[PDB]
C-alpha cells in the first residue's frame, strides 16, 4: 500500500508529461490489498490505524488535491485516483471514525487529514456519488474529534460559508451538528468535563461567523431551501455563545512609515537598545556555548558578530537600527507620543550580561500597545511575503492570514518583540501614550430595529417573510435556553453566573410591550404565521423582571406596560357585552401567573394597575346567571385566568372591612358577595345538592378561585378552619356525582384542589375519606360481581354483555382518578404519626385500599380500560 | 431516632445488634512513614 505512484506532471517547456496506463502501477492494484486487509485482518488498534494513515493513504490523498488543478482535472491517473478514494479507502476510514477519540499526541498529522478531505469536497470533475461520500466520512470524522482539535477547519469555515453560495449547503449542517453537540464546551465557565474550557479566538470565530451569516442572510433573496437550510444554524450558533460575552483574502495593509521622521533627540534610545538587542542575541548564543571565530559554523558553534556592539561598524550596527527605527516609525505614525519623563533606570572571552526585562512589567494600555505593534510586524512581513510570491511566482505560506486569526502561541515571536521595545522604553525612564459591547445588547438592539421596520411595513398594508421565517424561531430558541440570565438580580443569583444589567430589561419589557401591540386585532392577518407569534408571547411574558423596572426605570416602558394593562381591560369589557378567545387570554393567564409565582404582586399591580384589574375581575365574575352555549364553551378559560388573577392580586378584595390596615391599597396612597356569604353559600349548596347542573358557575368559575384566594391570605394572618371546611365540601361535592357520565369537569377541579390539601386537619380522615372509599369499594365490588356472573355463561351472547361492562370500568377509571391523587399527598404528611400511635381508620383505609388492588389485579378488563384512559386522557 | 419511620417493617437491621462491646473504629493519621517502594508503582522502579 505504501509504494509510490507516478502522478503528471508538466515540462515547462510542451506538454504536460503523462504516464502509460498500460504499463506501469496502477491503483485498481492497490484496492484489491486494502479490500483483503479490510475483509480479513481489520483494524482493531488506534495505533495501527495511526500508523496506516501515517504511511498508507495521506499521501494518495494529497496527490489527488494537487491534481485537482483544471490542467490535470481531466487527466486519466486524477479519474483513476478519484475512483481508488471514493471506492476503497473513504468507506474504510468512515466505518473506523470511533477509534479518533483521545488521540491528543498526534494533533499535527489529524488537521493535515482535516484540510485535505475538505478539499476533496470541492473538487470539480467529481460525480454526484462520490461527493456524497465525500461529505459523509467528512462528518462522520467530525462527531468524535475532541472540540479544541477543530479550531483551523472552523477558521476555514468563517472564511468559506458567509457567501452563502451553491456549494455552502454542506458546511452548514457541519455547523449545525457541532454546536448542538458542544455547546457546554463553550457556554458553562467550567466547561464540559474532560474537555476543559474555550479560549478566546474561538468566541471571536464564532462571533464572526454569527454576524457574518445574518448580515449575508439579510440581503439574499427569498429562497425556501436556503432559509431552511440556514435557520437551525443560526440557532445552534446563538444558543452556543455566552450572552454576557465582550470581544477584546488576506489583505495585509501595514501603516505608511517610508515618509515619518524619527526625532534625532530619540537617537540615543535606538543606539542603547540596538546595543541591548545585540547583548540579548549574544548571551543566549554564548550560554548555547556559542562562541566568535571568523565563519558562520551550525556544528562547531561559531558567529562572527559575537564580539561587543562598540567593535561594529555604523552600518553593521543597521542590522539592529533598521528593525527598530522602522518600530518607531509606525509608533510615530498612528501619533502615539514617545517622551523622556524619568531617570534611563563566565565563558572564555565576550560575555555580555544584558539587564532582565523579566520584571519590567507593563500596564493593560501597553501591553494593547505591544498587540497593536504585533500586528503591524505580521502585516509588515505579510505585506513582503504575499509581493515576493507573487513577484518569484511561488505557492502560498500558512502565516498569510489575518493575525487576528492566529493563536497566543503563533503570535509569541511578534508579541515577544513589540513587549521587549516597550519594555526597554520604560526601563529608559520613557513614557509611551496612545494620545455594553455585549452580545445580547446588540441583539436586542438589532432585534428592536427590525421591529419597528416591520410595523412599518405592517402599518403599509420580501421583509415579511425574513421576518416570519427567521426571527420568529430565532427569538423562541434564544430566550427559551436564556431566561434564566435575565431572570437573575445581584442580590439574588438564579444561573450558573452573571446577571443582565438593567438596560437589557428595559428593552426585552419594550420588546414585548411592542409585540403585544402590532399583534392586537390583526390575528388573521398574519395567517398561517398567526400560531408562532402568539407562542413568542409567551417566552417573552416568562422572561420579564417586572419588579426591578418598576422600582426604577424610564417613563416610556411604565407607560407601555399601563397602556397594555388598560387595553387588555378594555378588550375584556367589549368582549362580555373572535380575537380574546385566541391570543390575549393564554398570554395574560401566563403573565399572571408567572408574576404571582414569582412574587412580583406587591410591585407591579399598583396605582391604575389594580384599577384595570378591578375592572377585568368585575368583568369576569359578571357572567353569572347569563346562559348560553357560547358561555358552556368559554367558561374554563375564564375561570383558569380568574384563579390566576386571584392569585396574583396584592389587595384582599373578598374581605373590605380591614381594607384600612392593608399598606398597598390604592386608598392609603363592588358587586361580589363577601367571604363569608361565599362559604356559607357554599356550604349550605354542598348539602341537598348533588347536581353538575343548574350549578355550573359555581364549580367553574367560584372554587378555583377560592382554592387561588385562601392559600395566598392564609401565610399573613382568615385561619386553617376556612381550608379545612373548603376541603371537606369539596371532596362532598365530588362524591356527589359519582353516577354522571359526561364528567369531564373532575379532571380538572382534582388539579386547584391540591395545594389545600397540605393543610389539612386529621379529623378530616374519619368523617369523609372512608365513606367515600367505601362507596368507591362497593361499586367496583358490585361491578365485577356483575362481569364475573356474566362471564361464567361463556355462551356466544356474551359479546352483548362484555361492552356493557367495558364501559361501566371506563366510568370507574375515571372516578378513582380524581380521588386518588388527592388521598396520595394526605397520608405522606400524617403517615409518621400513623407509625407513631397506632390508628384503626389507617387500617381500615389499607383494607379498601387492597381490596381495590386486588379487584384491579384479578380483571384484565380493568387494566385495558386503565391503559386507554391514561393514554387518552394525556395525564401524568 | 428514625429507625422506626422508616427502615423497621422493610426488614433492616442495626449494624452493631446484638453486639457486647463497642464497636473498634480506625482513623486516618497524617503523620509521615518511611515504607517499601511497591514492586508495581505506577512512576517509579527500582533495579538490583
Amino acid at each position: 500500500i505504501s509504494l509510490p505512484l507516478q502522478i503528471p506532471t508538466l515540462g515547462k517547456d510542451g506538454a504536460l508529461v503523462q504516464p502509460k496506463m498500460s504499463a506501469s502501477f496502477v491503483p485498481d492494484h492497490k484496492a484489491s490489498m486494502v479490500l483483503f486487509l479490510d475483509r480479513v485482518y481489520g483494524i482493531e488498534n488506534q495505533d495501527f490505524l495511526l500508523h496506516v494513515l501515517d504511511v498508507g493513504f495521506l499521501p494518495d490523498m494529497r496527490a489527488a488535491a494537487s491534481l485537482d488543478t483544471a490542467t490535470f482535472s481531466t487527466t486519466e491517473m486524477a479519474l483513476a485516483l478519484n475512483r481508488y478514494l471514493c471506492l476503497a479507502v473513504l468507506p474504510l476510514i468512515t466505518k473506523c471514525a470511533p477509534l479518533f477519540a483521545g488521540t491528543e499526541h498526534r494533533a499535527i498529522m489529524v488537521d493535515s487529514m482535516l484540510h485535505t478531505v475538505y478539499r476533496l469536497s470541492r473538487g470539480r470533475s467529481l460525480t454526484k456519488a462520490q461527493r456524497d461520500v465525500i461529505e459523509e466520512c467528512l462528518m462522520a470524522l467530525c462527531r468524535y474529534i475532541r472540540p479544541s482539535m477543530l479550531q483551523h477547519l472552523l477558521r476555514r469555515l468563517v472564511f468559506d460559508v458567509p457567501i452563502l453560495n451553491e456549494f455552502a449547503k454542506m458546511p452548514l449542517k457541519l455547523l449545525t451538528n457541532h454546536y448542538e453537540r458542544c455547546w457546554k464546551y463553550y457556554c458553562l465557565p467550567t466547561g464540559w468535563a474532560n474537555f476543559g474550557v474555550t479560549s478566546e479566538e474561538e468566541l471571536h470565530l464564532t462571533r464572526k461567523l454569527f454576524w457574518g451569516i445574518f448580515d449575508s442572510l439579510a440581503h439574499k433573496k427569498y429562497d425556501p431551501e436556503l432559509y431552511r437550510m440556514a435557520m437551525p444554524c443560526l440557532c445552534a450558533i446563538a444558543g452556543a455563545l455566552p450572552p454576557d460575552y465582550v470581544d477584546a483574502n488576506f489583505d495585509p495593509r501595514p501603516v505608511e512609515t517610508l515618509n515619518v521622521i524619527i526625532p534625532e533627540k530619540l537617537d540615543s534610545f535606538i543606539n542603547k537598545f540596538a546595543e541591548y538587542t545585540h547583548e540579548k542575541w549574544a548571551f543566549d548564543k554564548i550560554q548555547n556555548n556559542w562562541s566568535y571565530g571568523e565563519n558562520i559554523d551550525e556544528e562547531l558553534k561559531t558567529h562572527p558578530m559575537l564580539r561587543p556592539y562598540k567593535t561594529f561598524s555604523e552600518k553593521d550596527k543597521e542590522i539592529y537600527r533598521w528593525p527598530i527605527k522602522e518600530s518607531l516609525k509606525a509608533m510615530i505614525a498612528w501619533e502615539w507620543t514617545i517622551e523622556k519623563a524619568r531617570e534611563g533606570e563566565a565563558r572564555e572571552g565576550y560575555n555580555p550580561q544584558p539587564p532582565d526585562l523579566s520584571g519590567v512589567t507593563l500596564s493593560r494600555e501597553l501591553q494593547a500597545m505591544a498587540e497593536q505593534l504585533a500586528e503591524n510586524y505580521h502585516n509588515t512581513w505579510g505585506r513582503k511575503k504575499k509581493q515576493e510570491l507573487e513577484a518569484k511566482g511561488g505557492g502560498t505560506h500558512p502565516l498569510l492570514v489575518p493575525y487576528d486569526t492566529l493563536t497566543a502561541k503563533e503570535k509569541a515571536r511578534d508579541r515577544e518583540k513589540a513587549q521587549e521595545l516597550l519594555k526597554f522604553l520604560q526601563m529608559n525612564g520613557y513614557a509611551v501614550t496612545r494620545g455594553e459591547k455585549r452580545f445580547a445588547f446588540g441583539f436586542l438592539q438589532q432585534l428592536l430595529r427590525w421591529m419597528d421596520i416591520s410595523q412599518e411595513f405592517i402599518a403599509h398594508l420580501q421583509e415579511i417573510k425574513f421576518f416570519a421565517k427567521i426571527l420568529l424561531p430565532l427569538i423562541n430558541q434564544y430566550f427559551t435556553n436564556h431566561c434564566l440570565y435575565f431572570l437573575s438580580t445581584p442580590a439574588k443569583v438564579l444561573g450558573s453566573g452573571g446577571h443582565a444589567s438593567n438596560k437589557e430589561k428595559e428593552m426585552i419589557t419594550s420588546l414585548f410591550c411592542k409585540l403585544a401591540a402590532l399583534v392586537r386585532h390583526r390575528v388573521s392577518l398574519f395567517g398561517t404565521d398567526a400560531p408562532a407569534v402568539v407562542n413568542c408571547l409567551h417566552i417573552l411574558a416568562r422572561s420579564l423582571d417586572a419588579r426591578t423596572v418598576m422600582k426604577s426605570g424610564p417613563e416610556i416602558v411604565k407607560a407601555g406596560l399601563r397602556s397594555f394593562f388598560e387595553s387588555a381591560s378594555e378588550d375584556i369589557e367589549k368582549m362580555v357585552e373572535t380575537y380574546t378567545t385566541v391570543a390575549l387570554l393564554p398570554v395574560l393567564t401566563t403573565l399572571f401567573q408567572h408574576i404571582a409565582q414569582h412574587q412580583f404582586g406587591d410591585d407591579v399591580i399598583l396605582d391604575d394597575v389594580q384599577v384595570s384589574c378591578y375592572r377585568t375581575l368585575c368583568s369576569i365574575y359578571s357572567l353569572g346567571t347569563t346562559r348560553n352555549p357560547y358561555v358552556e364553551k368559554l367558561r374554563p378559560a375564564l375561570g383558569e385566568c380568574l384563579a390566576r388573577l386571584a392569585a396574583a392580586m396584592p389587595v384582599a378584595f373578598l374581605e373590605p372591612q380591614l381594607n384600612e390596615y392593608n399598606a398597598c391599597s390604592v386608598y392609603t396612597t363592588p358587586d361580589i358577595p363577601v367571604l363569608e356569604r361565599l362559604m356559607a353559600d357554599i356550604g349550605g349548596l354542598a348539602e341537598s345538592g348533588a347536581r353538575y347542573t343548574e350549578m355550573p358557575h359555581v364549580i367553574e368559575i367560584t372554587l378555583p378561585m377560592l382554592c387561588s384566594y385562601l392559600p395566598r391570605w392564609w401565610e399573613r394572618g382568615v385561619t386553617s378552619d376556612h381550608l379545612n371546611s373548603l376541603l371537606g365540601n369539596i371532596l362532598r361535592i365530588i362524591v356527589n356525582n359519582l353516577g354522571i357520565d359526561e364528567a369531564s369537569w373532575m379532571k380538572r377541579l382534582a388539579v386547584f384542589a391540591q395545594p389545600i390539601v397540605s393543610r389539612a386537619r386529621p379529623e378530616l380522615l374519619h368523617s369523609h375519606f372512608i365513606p367515600t372509599i367505601g362507596r368507591l369499594r362497593k361499586r367496583a365490588g358490585k361491578v365485577v360481581a356483575e362481569e364475573e356472573q356474566l362471564r361464567l355463561e361463556a355462551k356466544a351472547e356474551a359479546e352483548e354483555g362484555e361492552l356493557l361492562v367495558r364501559d361501566e370500568f371506563s366510568v370507574l377509571c375515571r372516578d378513582l382518578y380524581a380521588l386518588y391523587p388527592l388521598l396520595i399527598r394526605y397520608v405522606d404528611n400524617n403517615r409518621a404519626h400513623w407509625l407513631t400511635e397506632p390508628n384503626p381508620s389507617a387500617e381500615e383505609l389499607f383494607r379498601m385500599v387492597g381490596e381495590i388492588f386486588i379487584y384491579w389485579s384479578k380483571s384484565h378488563n380493568f387494566k385495558r380500560e386503565e391503559q386507554n384512559f391514561v393514554v387518552q386522557n394525556e395525564i401524568n | 431516632r428514625f429507625f422506626a419511620i422508616c427502615g423497621l417493617q422493610e426488614g433492616f437491621e442495626p449494624f452493631a445488634i446484638n453486639m457486647q462491646r463497642p464497636v473498634t473504629t480506625w482513623f486516618s493519621k497524617s503523620l509521615p512513614q518511611f515504607e517499601a517502594v511497591p514492586l508495581e508503582h505506577p512512576h517509579y522502579e527500582v533495579s538490583r
